[PDB]
């Protein structure tokens, strides 16, 4: 059963490396950190239960930031529109 | 000063790596001219597989690559 | 030297364990893994991070596996064998080998086949960088070293060391 | 032309290291009250083309009851761990510019090790067998008075690297300060690399011969050479790490001019001992490091720790 | 006690010299006020950039122009 | 991209330099006679090796000596901080931790 | 010895406190991946060619139960990247969480093990240690409660309370058959996680307090079924009334408090529109019962006092905290509306 | 992209056949230290190639049990086979 | 997405290397500061800097007419200045210390 | 005495070649300047752009004031 002490009392176990946007000693940011202040600023006083039929939006591309999945699709899906046709004109570019 | 030479360099290199991709074909079956992979709307630094296209040569594998393994 | 040279290790990290993950008569065991180990603190050297690849030579592959290998002297073995040369072990071996082979054949060796293993694309390391950035002792794991923040974290580490050698004293 | 650059490193080292044995007994010598060879040189200084000939044309034989798998990939390294660790080494331009490279030689001192366990296991019984394991104990247990008093002064200087390491000694000889921690960083490189007062790895007294005991002519130049490789590096180190030259951004060539003239005087240290003592017994040998050297190595941690933060001293480094 | 103390300095004169150097360097740190000084000096390096904040009426002080009477006095460093 | 360049060129003078040793006069004509004289001076020696302990635990004993001089390696990059006094009062622990841990077992070494 | 012998038995609580205290998925790795470090010497003391073939049985099975979990840990680190604890945001990470997880515990498979260790650690005395290890990891399953596959965490319930049912009917040594039925009351306790996960508790304390206070009877000298036998002539029959007291309310009868758990059980499983689950574990439990029976027809029907036996001299063991329990592990029915409304 | 299919296809080393058996249990154990390297270089990347610069540290505290550990239990494989001299996985003697 | 066109592009970058760029460098920012602080806050202040270009010309513009400036009155002892420092490595700031005053005689002093 | 002064002066100078050869190759194939250094991914950005902005292709041709005008 989770006591959560750290709530009661001042002490900091952890708490800080938990989430990825926090500190970072000297104010450096991860990559997708600016979506973290967005999708909580969503469900805080949510209850989680409804989180996930209710904001369900600002997390999906959150983990579209995250793991780059579609852009990384409809890029190698360029290599379909070019890289087919090179014989058949269009070399695209001209150097440079 | 030094910041403000780079911002121009990646909008110099979206555009053409745009403008040089919309003329590469317009397909009925294709996409709009620059969608958004996202739906919110503000700028967010781009991914290298943006700026260097699958050009994907030497240049590419000196700015990558460049800084490890040595001056 | 191309941009491949990732690429190129891991797949040679993914068979840096098969030769000891079936059963090879474990004085070649170790040499599964330092060619493991290896090739593994190999692909970590990439990415920016360094430090925390250069560690793992001093504290496991140098410092562990010799303990690992200065015991089977005491376990010794009767009279080792060069492996792969049986019937019992050559016969495990290849179904493992080529199974990510032909999965690495034909995973892409067109446009795309199929789904899930076409959402993965290759070439230019399209993720593997972002951008530009300034410099503290890199960026990254550079800044490895937290007395301050990270206490509670270390006191139990810190701690649980220390009980390390106690049990050890005894059943010894 | 970069790969120029690299062979004419292992080219011309190949020379000293063989060019030592000639010095080894001339210097050992007139310790004795003779002098050294002589009849074949006219001076000596062509002995060492004779010998280099004589192994491999003398047969290589292998024990009929040997692994010769084995037998093999450990010399073979030997030969690379050895010439590898010179990479990243000042003089005054290094090379390789390794960033945190300093670590990277405990790195390779701790590789080589695995390379007695094999050959000493590869071939056969207790000569070699239980005389190949014993000798990896000791040298292990020889890195934790290391690794400390390796990390103490890199406390007292800012980082990792090694072209800070030029800039710290400037006008300091950094063995003044921690002239305590100095002796024992000789002498653990001189108990870990099998030299003269802890003998006992290459038997003489203890056993027949050590390790080398198998190896004909033919393999047994590349050991004879390898173990070599190693006695002038960590003292072509040790100099880097204490008694420091003063860089010169013009004449490159005056730094190594008096930089060979200190590692050279330095090296000729454990000739100038081997004349001199006698043996442990491998009790005492172990038995005289955690007992005796290690408490204070902790020790001086706990105070090499505290004096910048004590004299607002920080050394400017990440 | 000092005939104890001076009975295992005629045998294991060893480790005694760790431990009169395992304390006093404890001891020390809270002593000699030199120190915090160096936790002065040490929070000062401008490892980041600063950032100039808006000023709207106060504006308690530090002008435009940094030269200018701004903050703290730093220099006391300078002539250290 | 030259350190690879600088590392396979190494070996590559190795990895050849004992076949031009080992292998050459290998297969020279001379006799080499099969006969089972060799393993010098000990002429049998049929045993396995006995489990002998104060050559283990040198081994283990080592090993756990190791992990927190690792954890110990980053004190010079963490002396660059804000709020110092976290740092002194817990840098300082480890040591002691580590020596403790020497203490009790110093009891026993054995011969070590 | 003596002091670190308290060191080390307090080091396990340590090991389970900061499992139940954290929020940081690293230290529930390292809170009871300090467990099978602390552990293992405990079973050691006397040092024989058991002990030693039995925590080296238990030692690799608790290593992978542990490394499993640090996989499962690493993959929401990809997808979502927020440790903490709360539902693991991907289906691969749970079905990799809770089976194997459940090699802790061990659920309906994953024991061939609580049977080759209970049995055969030359040490007794405790081995009521073995209910720590229930309580660490149940202090995850309450939390991530909201992720499960749910056709998953009755499957290895059902497929238990059965296994650990049988397989005891066929047992004789008494420290295997409390072995077995430890792995039944594992049934009842994950088979209502789901459904309004208080009132599993409810079934946890009853059943750390039963459990308990059989080991410190089975603490005189008492070892094998037949060794029950030469108890009541020979020991004390005031005990005999006790093991008689316990073992009958033990698989449970509504009059004693063992009843306690179901009567309440099933007011939430049903009320949920499920009642095609619980008559069969409500029914299975019955074979359950057989045990005990049979257990208690040993010591209450006067057979063959051992032998000439003559122990004329009184007790000098320690019975703490004996003198109470059978009056809370029975009289407790009458009391309480309380355990679904104190602790919640 | 790639490199998180391997390496995993790597971290079924666990195979469990090849886990506790068959006799050399040093080869059991043996794929047991190493199935580490698959739990660390798997989350030294997925840490790295994102900027968490926090819970860097953790990779290190992956390793400093993994070798405290399993250091251990080689332990009892001295207790195993200093009794007998072969480990041979097919003593079971404590049976059920 | 909207980008700009091709167009204010192509302007006038300094192009210099990169031992000449910080051997003045520092009487450089600390005397302007017009731009150049201001335009940090059209980045940091609101983020996406496509919105924000404009400044970027006024910022890119400062520099312009100062590497300008300096061509006119001395570029002597400039010119050697930036030579030492240029004797590399690192570009360490304290080999040059000596020839510091003969770049600054008449810089401080005369404009 | 004496005799062992020659047998210095070959070991002696073997070691003063290859600290020759490596300063003078960097010097040779830069031209003059001492090899860059990049430590920090902030020094390199600097040559990486000085690359471009040089001549044509290399790092070590430094354009100067009158470059701009
Ligand atoms: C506990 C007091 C610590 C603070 C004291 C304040 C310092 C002021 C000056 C102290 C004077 C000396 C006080 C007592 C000295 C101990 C005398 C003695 O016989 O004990 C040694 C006793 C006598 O043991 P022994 O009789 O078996 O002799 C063997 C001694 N050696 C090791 C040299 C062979 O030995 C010990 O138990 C010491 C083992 C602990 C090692 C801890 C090392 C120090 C680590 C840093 C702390
Ligand atoms: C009988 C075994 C099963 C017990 C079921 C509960 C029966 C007691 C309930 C009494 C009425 C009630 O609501 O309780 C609240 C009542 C509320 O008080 P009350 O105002 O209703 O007073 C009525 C009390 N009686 C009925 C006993 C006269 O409080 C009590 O619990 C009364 C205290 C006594 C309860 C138990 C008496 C012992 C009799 C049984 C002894 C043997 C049983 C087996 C033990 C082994
Ligand atoms: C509750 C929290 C978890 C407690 C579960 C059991 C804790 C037992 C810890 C010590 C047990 C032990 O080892 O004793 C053996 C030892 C015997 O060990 P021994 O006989 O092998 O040798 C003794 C050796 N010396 C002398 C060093 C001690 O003591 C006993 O004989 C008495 C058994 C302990 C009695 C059980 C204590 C509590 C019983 C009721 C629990 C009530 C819980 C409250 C429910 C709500
Ligand atoms: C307030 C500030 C702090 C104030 C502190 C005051 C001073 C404390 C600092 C003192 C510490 C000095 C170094 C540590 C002590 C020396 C190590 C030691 O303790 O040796 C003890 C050793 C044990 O011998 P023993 O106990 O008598 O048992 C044998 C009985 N048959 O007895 C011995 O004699 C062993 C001798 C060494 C063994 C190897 C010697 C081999 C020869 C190598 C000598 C060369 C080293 C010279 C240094 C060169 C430096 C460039
Ligand atoms: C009057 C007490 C009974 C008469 C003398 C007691 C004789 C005795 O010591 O025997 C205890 C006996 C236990 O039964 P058993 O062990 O089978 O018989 C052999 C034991 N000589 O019987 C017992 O005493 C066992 C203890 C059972 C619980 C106590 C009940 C004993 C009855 C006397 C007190 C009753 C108090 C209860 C009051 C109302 C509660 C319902």
């Amino acid at each position: 059963p989770f006591f959560d002490v750290q709530k009661r009392l001042g002490v900091d176990l952890d708490r800080w490396m938990t989430i990825q946007s926090a500190e970072q000693p000297h104010k450096i940011p991860s990559r997708c950190h600016a979506f973290e202040k967005e999708w909580i600023e969503c469900a805080h006083g949510i209850g989680s239960i409804r989180a996930e039929k209710e904001c369900k939006i600002e997390f999906e591309d959150f983990r579209e930031c995250l793991l780059r999945q579609k852009t990384m699709k409809r890029l190698h899906a360029i290599r379909r529109q070019r890289e087919k046709l090179i014989k058949e004109g269009k070399y695209t570019p001209p150097p440079h | 000063l030094l910041q403000a030479e780079k911002d121009r360099r990646v909008l110099q290199m979206l555009r053409e790596n745009l403008e040089e991709e919309a003329t590469v074909m317009k397909d009925v079956p294709g996409w709009k001219v620059g969608e958004s992979v996202f739906h919110t709307t503000r700028w967010v630094t781009p991914m290298m597989g943006e700026l260097y296209g699958l050009r994907a040569s030497e240049e590419v594998l000196s700015a990558t690559y460049g800084f490890i393994w040595y001056t | 030297m191309m941009l491949y040279i990732v690429f190129i290790l891991s797949v040679i990290f993914v068979m840096g364990f098969v030769g000891f993950s079936s059963k090879p008569s474990p004085i070649y065991g170790g040499l599964g893994l330092i060619v493991s180990g290896g090739v593994g603190c190999g692909i970590v050297l990439n990415f920016g991070g360094s430090f925390l690849g250069l560690m793992v030579f001093l504290i496991y592959l140098g410092g562990m596996m010799v303990v690992f290998g200065y015991t089977t002297a005491m376990a010794t073995e009767q009279y080792p064998e060069i492996w792969l040369s049986n019937k019992a072990v050559l016969g495990a071996f290849v179904t493992g080998l080529l199974m990510e082979f032909f999965m690495v054949y034909y995973v892409l060796k067109d446009k795309e086949v199929e789904v899930v293993f076409e959402f993965n694309g290759l070439g230019d390391w399209v993720i593997y960088d972002t951008g530009d950035s300034g410099f503290f002792s890199e960026e990254a794991m550079g800044i490895a070293a937290l007395y301050s923040y990270g206490t509670w974290l270390v006191i139990v580490t810190g701690w649980s060391l220390l009980i390390g050698v106690v049990v050890i004293m005894e059943i010894t | 032309m970069f790969m120029i650059n690299i062979l004419m490193l292992i080219i011309p080292i190949l020379l000293a290291v063989a060019f030592l044995t000639l010095v080894e007994r001339k210097v050992l010598g007139y310790m004795q009250l003779r002098k050294g060879p002589n009849v074949v040189g006219p001076y000596g200084l062509l002995q060492p083309i004779a010998d280099a000939i004589k192994l491999f044309i003398k047969e290589p034989l292998r024990p009929a009851t040997s692994s010769a798998s084995m037998f093999i990939l450990a010399p073979i390294m030997a030969l690379g761990l050895a010439l590898t660790m010179w990479i990243p080494l000042p003089m005054p331009y290094p090379l390789i510019n390794m960033n945190l490279g300093v670590l990277f030689m405990l790195a390779m001192s701790s590789l080589a090790v695995y390379s007695i366990l094999w050959s000493g296991w590869a071939s056969n019984s207790k000569y070699a067998l239980i005389g190949a394991l014993r000798a990896v104990a000791q040298t292990i247990s020889y890195e934790v008075t290391l690794a400390i008093i390796l990390l103490s002064v890199l406390l007292m200087s800012g980082s990792f690297t090694l072209s800070t390491l030029i800039t710290t000694q400037e006008q300091m000889w950094l063995i003044l300060p921690a002239w305590p921690l100095a002796m024992m960083w000789f002498i653990s490189t001189l108990a870990e690399t099998n030299r003269a007062p802890f003998d006992l790895t290459e038997g003489e007294s203890e056993l027949v011969s050590g390790f080398n005991v198998e190896y004909a002519a033919g393999p047994f130049a590349l050991f004879f050479m390898a173990e070599y490789a190693n006695i002038i590096m960590m003292n072509i180190f040790t100099a880097i790490l204490f008694l420091g030259t003063s860089h010169n951004p013009h004449m490159p060539e005056l730094y190594t001019i008096n930089f060979t003239i200190k590692s050279l005087l330095l090296t000729m240290s454990f000739l100038w001992i081997r004349a001199s003592y006698p043996r442990f017994r491998y009790d005492q040998l172990m038995h005289l490091l955690w007992k005796n050297f290690l408490p204070l190595t902790l020790a001086l941690c706990m105070w090499h720790v505290s004096l910048p933060i004590l004299t607002s001293g920080i050394p400017p480094q990440t | 006690v000092a005939a104890f103390l001076k009975n295992v300095w005629a045998k294991e004169p060893v480790l005694v010299a760790s431990f009169a150097i395992a304390g006093l360097a404890v001891i020390l740190p809270t002593l000699s006020p030199y120190t915090k000084y160096s936790l002065m000096i040490n929070r000062a390096t401008p490892y980041n950039y600063p950032v100039p904040l808006r000023d709207d009426g106060n504006m308690p002080d530090v002008p435009s122009h940094p030269q200018d009477p701004q903050g703290p006095s730093l220099e006391w460093l300078k002539r250290l | 991209m030259n350190l690879m360049l600088a590392l396979l060129t190494n070996f590559t003078l190795a990895t050849l330099l004992v076949i031009i040793a080992f292998w050459l006069p290998q297969l020279n004509v001379y006799s080499e006679k099969t006969s089972p004289y060799e393993c010098g001076f000990d002429p049998m020696g049929s045993a396995r090796l006995p489990f002998s302990m104060k050559f283990f635990l040198v081994a283990i004993t080592f090993l756990l000596f190791d992990l927190e001089i690792a954890l110990l390696l980053p004190l010079p990059w963490a002396s660059q901080t804000a709020n110092l006094n976290t740092m002194l009062t817990m840098a300082l622990f480890l040591i002691i931790l580590l020596a403790v841990s020497l203490a009790y077992e110093w009891t026993q070494k054995g011969l070590e | 010895n003596p002091i670190i012998f308290i060191i080390i038995l307090l080091t396990i609580m340590l090991g389970t406190i900061i499992v139940m205290i954290s929020s940081h998925w690293l230290l529930v790795w390292i809170g009871f991946e300090m467990n099978m470090l602390a552990i293992i010497p405990i079973m050691m003391k006397n040092h024989n060619p058991r002990a030693t073939e039995a925590s080296t049985k238990y030692f690799l099975t608790q290593s992978t139960a542990s490394m499993l979990l640090m996989m499962a840990v690493i993959i929401n680190l990809m997808f979502s990247g927020q440790w903490t604890v709360m539902k693991l945001f991907n289906p691969m990470a749970s079905m990799l969480m809770t089976m194997a997880l459940a090699m802790k515990l061990g659920m309906a498979p994953f024991h061939f093990w609580v049977p080759e260790v209970t049995q055969g650690i030359p040490l007794s005395s405790g081995l009521i240690l073995l209910t720590w290890q229930k309580l660490a990891p149940m202090s995850v399953l309450y939390q991530i409660f909201p992720s499960i596959n749910l056709n998953l965490i009755l499957t290895l319930s059902v497929l238990s309370i059965l296994i650990g049912g049988w397989g005891g009917l066929n047992q004789t040594q008494l420290r295997k058959i409390m072995a077995y039925s430890s792995i039944a009351h594992m049934g009842w306790m994950t088979a209502v996680l789901p459904y309004n996960p208080t009132m599993t508790l409810l079934n946890l304390i009853i059943y750390i307090i039963m459990t308990s206070t059989m080991f410190t009877m089975f603490m005189a000298n008492s070892t094998t079924t037949t060794l029950s036998l030469s108890h009541t002539w020979n020991k004390t029959p005031i005990m005999t009334v006790l093991i008689l007291a316990t073992l009958l309310s033990m698989g449970g009868l509504p009059p004693l408090s063992g009843f306690m758990p179901k009567w309440m059980i099933i007011q939430e499983m049903t009320k949920n529109n499920s009642i095609i689950l619980p008559t069969f574990m409500a029914i299975t439990a019955l074979l359950n019962l057989y045990f005990y029976m049979r257990l208690t027809y040993s010591t209450t029907l006067t057979m063959f006092p051992s032998t000439n036996n003559m122990k004329m001299k009184w007790q000098f063991p320690l019975m703490k905290k004996m003198t109470f329990l059978p009056t809370m592990v029975v009289l407790s029915t009458m009391m309480l509306p309380l355990t679904p409304m104190l602790s919640v | 992209s790639m490199v998180y299919m391997n390496i995993m296809m790597a971290f079924t080393v666990s195979l469990v056949g090849l886990l506790m058996y068959r006799s050399h249990l040093m080869s059991s154990l043996l794929c047991l230290e190493g199935m580490m390297l698959s739990l660390f270089v798997m989350a030294a990347l997925t840490i790295l190639n994102s900027h968490f610069t926090l819970a860097s540290m953790m990779p290190i505290i992956l390793l400093v049990f993994a070798a405290c550990e399993a250091a251990l239990g080689l332990s009892l494989l001295v207790m195993v086979s200093n009794t007998y001299g072969t480990d041979y996985v097919q003593n079971l003697n404590l049976l059920q | 997405v909207e980008l700009p066109s091709l167009e204010d592009l192509k302007v006038q970058e300094v192009k210099v290397s990169s031992s000449v760029l910080k051997a003045a460098a520092h009487h450089y920012g600390a005397q302007c500061d017009k731009p150049n602080k201001e335009f940090m806050l059209c980045r940091w202040e609101e983020k996406d800097p496509r919105r924000c270009l404009e400044e970027g010309k006024l910022v890119n513009q400062c520099a312009l007419e100062f590497f300008r400036q300096i061509k006119r009155h001395c570029a002597e002892p400039f010119t050697e200045y930036w030579t030492c420092i240029d004797y590399s490595g690192l570009q360490l700031f304290r080999r040059c210390r000596k020839q510091q005053a003969q770049f600054d005689e008449c810089v401080l002093d005369k404009l | 005495w004496f005799e062992v002064l020659p047998g210095i002066a070959v070991m002696g100078v073997c070691l003063f070649i290859p600290g020759m050869a490596t300063a003078r190759i960097h010097r040779f194939s830069n031209g003059g300047k001492e090899k860059r250094v990049a430590h920090y991914p902030y020094q390199w950005y600097l040559m990486e752009r000085d690359r471009r902005v040089s001549g044509v292709n290399r790092s070590y041709v430094s354009k100067g004031l009158e470059n701009i005008d």
